[PDB]
């Protein structure tokens, strides 16, 4: 992580970088995300978990993730950390029955 | 039947007969609602036709 922290402050054409972590429920991912983002020490920092976003409607939703990603692009240096995609999106396998304009929405961001 | 025990023994004979009947009735239903339920399983468990 520390390594890919350096790499994006160096460059100067790689000037977008994306890393997935998946593993088994209860690996305890979260933590070692926050972790290396807490140590990277960049001036602007930012968290979208499901957490927040509880008894909201969808147009709220697509706003507010909109939002984050425009208040991003200030400050040369950011940080954006997205927690547990499949629970944002609404997934349950039993039809298979979730919302495509948020899968979307997050695809193109 | 009850100052006649031949006519108890009658009675109670009719008992048991209904009673196994009873219960053969009981275990066919049990088989059929465990049968249903295997079934219900079958068909939802996978990948399902076009959205509504
Ligand atoms: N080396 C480690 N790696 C991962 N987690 C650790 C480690 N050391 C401690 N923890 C513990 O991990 C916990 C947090 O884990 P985390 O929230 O990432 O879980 P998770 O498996 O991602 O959760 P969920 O399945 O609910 O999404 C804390 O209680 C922390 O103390």
């Amino acid at each position: 992580g520390a390594r890919y922290v350096r790499q994006v402050r160096e460059s100067d054409k790689s000037r977008l970088v994306s890393l997935l972590i998946h593993g088994p429920a209860g690996s305890g991912k979260t933590a070692l995300a926050a972790e290396i983002a807490l140590k990277s020490g960049f001036p602007f920092i930012r968290l979208i978990s499901p957490n927040e976003l509880s008894g909201m409607s969808e147009s709220a939703k697509i706003a507010y993730i909109d939002n984050t990603f425009r208040d991003a692009y200030k400050s040369p240096l950011n940080i954006l950390v997205i927690d547990s995609l499949e629970t944002l999106v609404d997934w349950v396998p039993i039809g298979p029955r979730f919302s495509n304009n948020i899968l979307q929405m997050l695809k193109v961001a | 039947g009850i100052h006649d025990t031949n006519k108890q023994a009658q009675a109670e004979n009719s008992r048991q007969r209904f009673l196994k009947l009873i219960q053969d009735y009981r275990i066919v239903d049990s088989n059929y609602k465990e049968e249903n339920k295997e079934q219900a399983k079958r068909q939802y468990m996978i990948i399902q036709p076009e959205a509504t």
